[PDB]
């Protein structure tokens, strides 16, 4: 499939020998002309409303708009000291957009988090990659390099004075790193906690300091706003949202991988067009839309289009865009074990219900596999979903960690109450004293 | 007994002058000693907190914190297979009882030689080419059981 | 400022926060992160209370109330339903892993925990599982550690690393395998690591001193002096 | 007359709370038949405190409404821990209701001193003689405490502490033991060197045993090796 | 365990006792003293008693000739057996160190888990 330039801003210049595209032929095919314009004739403040007009929203799964985190900073000119961060940690499981945009297109992300840095007046940035990806840091290195050597990055970027430099940080391994002011704080150095709203990264966040923290996607999809004018980026998709997602399914499918659509395109046309259908004989149970800290769905809602306000009262979330789906033969009682077990086994622990609760949910569901259920374990779990909602924890993490489980709980219920089987004893006989008899 | 070498001490100063806090290396310079003795000891902290100026219960506390920075010793090479959901969908299970019967030992125990030691990991962004095994340098995509004595008979 | 606590008229400090102020006024709200002296985190999720956006509310929202100011005209509610079951479910959360050690505790009838936990009305187990332990530092001749009782609320870090600025007592682990203590073995540094027996609500940290000659606190003749 | 403000401290043994004393002990105090019953099974005198508003028993008042300043206890219904002070204040991290206890006995003069024109010369080391420079201990300088056995062993070692050119000077190294001389008593410590101190000092432990804190900022005499 | 529940329990106040320590760190009363004459034999320290050691047996002949003979101490009340509880045993459920006990060998409790573990 041809994807060109006019719909498709982001994977037009991808090569197909999995090879990845260094400074020359990304200069050839449009490299550094629109951030040239903006380093040259138009205004910081001027870009900002550039992306208040084109609607950017977030590609983290927030759908937050980026104008307004943008707009969000103070407006005392003292505070030069400034701060920009991509988020290449890609914690969340089921989506692998940021490793195949990594291997072969850094430079794309370089200079949109370059633009992004001179219409903030951010003098310092920063790429917290994950651990793992080790042929992408190697790529990113050599990226710097190529960079620093052109002029790119450092002093005097093309006579306009604009002083900025970029680092590369590797994480560690821990799925709480990818909220923004866990990011903030495992960049100090310090444990990978979240921060309170109040106050607002915007206002205090890199060690105090004004600082944005931005998607790779959201850093890559800049470039395109900014290069091919903001009207045309409005004219690409007819929605309330508008641009280009990076799209895909994965697990048990005949043709996994990573694409790019418009806002608009229903779910169903990635199944048998892009995907081309599952294997043999299997039947479509449930699909999952945002990776593992959304709502699951049924095939009931797989005729329903892929945007924020969409999935937005269908009972989910947009989420990453990289939905997954699960056949008939995987039992959903075991899905949602290992969901809730990663979820507990990487959750950050500060707050008393997600670091109390999630491991009762987690045994709950070891006993519903094992057949060990009792009577007042599902009750449990509805409980525990209802004082995890947002605002009920610190932070969000939770709230996405008990979506699968009330939504499995809301369209599978009949695949749970299967592995209760024996009455609640919670009491043994103590020889001597007569129990309580409760009714 | 433990001592910086010249080399760990002056790749955690090249890390330090990168940030504006040297807290901030504190990370990177774990992984520096993670990488060049495949574990951290317990003399490895007060090191760490002497140079950065940290205290020891900071560095105790991130070095405990995050996962892959090992506080036990372990093997030569270690064995992180991905246990997420999109692998489970694609059966992990099958992978872990065939390096439970060649290792055999448990998950998060290590070899009696020291020649592997098997660990579950978090999400290797590998989901379309699931399941997953990360080795020191590898990933390893397309598991199937019976390539697993294959594919463990190439590291030494 | 001036709230309504369940329709009361209430005269408070606008500056105070929610928990502070119902406090003042002789009002019982379950916490355990917060202390007037070290400020407040929002970890132990105790202090909910629901605050409604006016007069007439009916679903409110519930709220904690040490992260809420005491503004003016503020609406809240404490022994409504809602609010009562998630204290109490919270208090739950708390009570899955604590050791069945209250007679060999130091802290019984001293304990901030056995006392919220009867102020909730929580007396009804129903968690059958397992309940996770931890090893005892060793922390010198006057704090004895014990961390099976820990309750991850934070205050003991707060203390002794903001208030007291120490530096050999952290926490180290994630989710619910954090683990307070010092880095080894050894003696807690601090001049003043005695008012962890006091600032910990639990029996993590008790006088050793004491726990060597040992009586409840019904049971001490107290009086009021110098030191 | 200049401690004429000690009368304010605290109230006379006369002072009640509606008629009544302050309890020394709380309401669930135990034991009372049974705790000295191995002397002898009569239950004795109920100690009288003639001298205070307190008893030595449980009938007294230590509620958290009276109005008292001495309160020798926190204690409410429901809150047995030290979370009580919240109940027996006014605010919650505030004073304690009713007035803290203990008053000033001075109050902030009009009129100051004058500038003290007596500064002092530079510290010249000389030969022989060695300052005493005093190193406190929060375990071991008050003596109450160091009787307390409990300390002996959070104490540190008794420790002369030497600069290193002083040191290097006399050619003694860390943890040799060295004998001083003061009022004709000869004493030996070990040695431990302060990078910190100044030349022509030595440092010494002040409130431990044979170390007196009147010896700070006084000349030693005789310092060699044992 | 001496943990003195039975002694606040009491609404005469005729338990006396004293918690020491062994090595191991187990809890036992040094002494325990029980005041006969004043007890009116209610049962409420052995309602109060969590590790069910305090008990009220089947034995109403405890006249005596004088009434301080009538103090009964830890040798005279400690007897040979378990009583009318034959299998319950506190330290079996209590979540602190004593020898043939370790942490996490409790009942209900799971192996502990230190910090420095490999696992996720
Ligand atoms: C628990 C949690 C984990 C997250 N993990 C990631 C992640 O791994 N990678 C990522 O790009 N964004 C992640 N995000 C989203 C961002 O960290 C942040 O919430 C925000 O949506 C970023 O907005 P943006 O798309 O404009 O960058 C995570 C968010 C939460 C709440
Ligand atoms: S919800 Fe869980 S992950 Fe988020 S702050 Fe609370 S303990 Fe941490
Ligand atoms: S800390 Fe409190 S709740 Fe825990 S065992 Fe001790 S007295 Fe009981
Ligand atoms: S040890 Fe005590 S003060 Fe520290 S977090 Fe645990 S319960 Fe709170
Ligand atoms: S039975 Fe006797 S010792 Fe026991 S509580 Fe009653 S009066 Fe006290
Ligand atoms: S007899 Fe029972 S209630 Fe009394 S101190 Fe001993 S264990 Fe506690
Ligand atoms: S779920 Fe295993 S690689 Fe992503
Ligand atoms: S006291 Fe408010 S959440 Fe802890």
């Amino acid at each position: 499939i041809i994807r060109t330039p006019e719909t498709h801003p982001l994977t037009w210049r991808l090569r197909d020998d999995k090879q990845p595209v260094w400074l020359d032929e990304y200069r050839s095919k449009n490299g550094y002309e629109g951030a040239r314009k903006a380093l040259t004739g138009l205004s910081p403040d001027e870009i900002v409303n550039q992306v208040k007009d084109a609607g950017l929203k977030g590609r983290g799964g927030a759908g937050f708009s980026t104008g307004l985190k943008w707009s969000l900073m103070p407006k005392d000119e003292s505070m030069n000291i400034r701060y920009l961060l991509c988020n290449a940690d890609e914690m969340e499981p089921g989506t692998y957009k940021d490793r195949l945009l990594m291997e072969q297109l850094p430079h794309l992300l370089v200079e949109g988090m370059l633009i992004s840095a001179f219409a903030l007046k951010a003098y310092r940035g920063y790429i917290f990659l994950r651990g793992e990806y080790i042929e992408a840091a190697v790529n990113l290195r050599r990226a710097i390099a190529e960079a620093t050597e052109a002029g790119l990055l450092g002093k005097n970027i093309m006579g306009t004075g604009f002083d900025f430099e970029l680092f590369v940080h590797t994480g560690a391994g821990r799925y709480i790193c990818g909220e923004e002011t866990a990011l903030i704080n495992s960049l100090e150095g310090r444990r990978a906690n979240p921060r309170s709203k109040p106050p607002f990264p915007a206002t205090s966040g890199a060690w105090g300091k004004p600082t944005c923290v931005n998607n790779v996607e959201t850093l890559c999809n800049v470039p395109a706003i900014l290069a091919n004018g903001v009207e045309w980026y409005q004219n690409i998709s007819k929605s309330k949202d508008a641009g280009t997602k990076l799209m895909g399914f994965s697990g048990r499918v005949k043709n996994p991988g990573l694409w790019e659509l418009p806002f608009g395109t229903t779910a169903r046309e990635i199944l048998e067009d892009y995907a081309g259908g599952m294997r043999d004989g299997l039947k479509f149970k449930a699909w999952q839309p945002g990776g593992a800290g959304t709502d699951f769905l049924t095939e009931a809602h797989l005729d329903l289009p892929m945007e924020f306000e969409s999935i937005g009262k269908a009972g989910s979330r947009l989420g990453t865009a990289l939905a997954m789906a699960v056949d008939h033969e995987i039992n959903m009682v075991s899905l949602v074990r290992n969901l809730e077990e990663f979820f507990a086994r990487e959750s950050c622990g500060w707050c008393t219900p997600c670091r109390d609760g999630l491991p009762w949910s987690v045994k709950i569901l070891r006993a519903l596999e094992r057949g060990e259920g009792q009577p007042g374990d599902i009750e449990t779990l509805e409980q525990l979903c209802r004082f995890l909602g947002p605002g009920k924890t610190f932070c969000a993490h939770a709230p996405g960690a008990v979506e699968p489980l009330q939504s499995a709980i809301k369209y599978f219920r009949e695949e749970f109450e299967a592995g209760i089987k024996q009455p609640f004893s919670n009491t043994h006989l103590i020889n001597g004293i007569q129990p309580n008899l409760l009714k | 007994a433990f001592e910086l070498s010249a080399a760990e001490r002056e790749a955690i100063e090249h890390e330090m002058h990168h940030y504006e806090d040297p807290r901030a290396a504190s990370i990177e310079a774990l992984k520096i000693v993670q990488k060049q003795r495949g574990w951290v000891p317990d003399g490895a902290i007060h090191a760490i907190a002497d140079v950065l100026g940290i205290p020891a219960s900071d560095v105790e506390g991130v070095a405990t914190f995050y996962s892959q920075i090992f506080r036990q010793p372990v093997g030569r090479h270690v064995i992180r297979y991905c246990d997420s959901v999109v692998c489970h969908i694609n059966g992990y299970q099958g992978i872990q009882a065939a390096l439970e019967k060649k290792l055999n030992i448990k998950p998060g125990q290590t070899t009696f030689d020291g020649r592997f030691t098997l660990l579950p990991t978090c999400c290797l962004g590998n989901c379309d080419k699931g399941p997953n095994m990360m080795i020191d340098e590898d990933t390893h995509a397309h598991l199937t059981p019976e390539a697993i004595p294959e594919l463990l008979e190439r590291y030494k | 400022a001036t709230i309504h606590v369940d329709g009361k008229e209430y005269e408070v400090n606008g500056a105070d926060n929610l928990l502070e102020a119902c406090l003042s006024l002789g009002l019982d709200i379950p916490y355990f992160c917060w202390h007037p002296a070290l400020g407040s985190v929002g970890a132990c999720r105790q202090c909910a209370v629901k605050q409604y956006q006016n007069a007439e509310d009916t679903r409110g929202r519930l709220v904690m109330s040490c992260m809420t100011p005491a503004s003016d005209g503020t609406f809240i509610s404490i022994d409504d339903e809602e609010a009562k079951q998630f204290r109490e479910s919270v208090v739950e959360w708390l009570m899955t892993n604590h050791p069945h050690d209250c007679p060999v505790c130091e802290e019984g009838g001293n304990c901030h925990l056995q006392d919220m936990t009867v102020m909730t009305g929580h007396s009804f187990r129903r968690y059958r599982f397992t309940k996770r332990t931890h090893r005892n530092q060793d922390l010198g001749p006057f704090i004895s550690h014990e961390m099976n009782r820990c309750i991850a609320c934070y205050r003991c870090v707060r203390y002794y690393k903001d208030y007291a600025g120490g530096t050999d007592l952290g926490v180290y682990g994630a989710h619910d395998n954090v683990y307070f203590g010092r880095p080894e073995d050894g003696t807690l540094e601090s001049e003043f690591s005695g008012n962890l027996v006091e600032i910990c609500p639990t029996g993590v940290f008790t006088d050793k001193t004491h726990s060597e000659r040992y009586n409840r606190k019904w049971d001490m003749q107290f009086a009021p002096s110098i030191c | 007359p200049e401690l004429a403000g000690i009368k304010d401290a605290a109230p006379d043994a006369t002072f009640r709370i509606r008629g009544q004393k302050l309890a020394r002990e709380p309401h669930r105090y135990s034991g009372r038949t049974a705790m000295r019953a191995n002397i002898s099974v009569h239950e004795p005198r109920q100690p009288q405190d003639i001298d205070t508003m307190f008893t030595f028993s449980m009938e007294g008042n230590n509620q958290p409404t009276a109005h008292r300043s001495q309160v020798p206890f926190a204690w409410a219904p429901g809150w047995n821990s030290p979370q009580a002070w919240n109940k027996f204040q006014d605010e919650v991290g505030g004073k304690l209701r009713f007035g803290d206890p203990g008053v000033r006995l001075f109050e902030t003069s009009e009129n100051g001193l004058d500038y003290f024109t007596s500064v002092p010369a530079r510290f010249q080391p000389q030969d022989g003689k060695w300052r005493i420079a005093p190193y406190y201990h929060l375990f071991g300088s008050d003596e109450l405490s160091q009787r307390a056995p409990v300390f002996q062993s959070r104490m540190p070692q008794p420790y002369i502490k030497l600069n290193p050119a002083d040191a290097a000077k006399l050619g003694v190294n860390a943890g040799t033991r060295v004998s001083f001389s003061y009022d004709g008593n000869t004493v030996t410590l070990p040695v431990e060197i302060a990078e910190g101190l100044t030349a022509g000092q030595v440092g010494l432990p002040m409130g431990m045993s044979g170390i007196a804190p009147v010896l700070a900022g006084a000349h030693l005499e005789d310092l060699k090796e044992a | 365990v001496a943990c003195n529940l039975c002694a606040v329990a009491c609404p005469v106040g005729c338990i006396s006792l004293q918690k020491a320590e062994t090595k191991d760190g187990r809890w036992y009363p040094e002494f325990f003293r029980i005041n006969f004459s004043r007890c009116i034999f209610c049962g409420l320290c052995e309602e109060a008693c969590p590790t069910t050691a305090i008990q009220l047996t089947p034995d109403f002949e405890m006249g005596e000739y004088k009434r301080q003979d009538l103090v009964y101490e830890k040798e005279d009340l400690l007897i040979s057996g378990p009583g009318k509880y034959p299998e319950y045993n506190f330290y079996r459920m209590a979540g602190m160190a004593i020898d043939g006990k370790d942490k996490g060998e409790a009942e209900n409790e799971a192996k502990p888990i230190d910090v420095k573990s490999l696992l996720p």
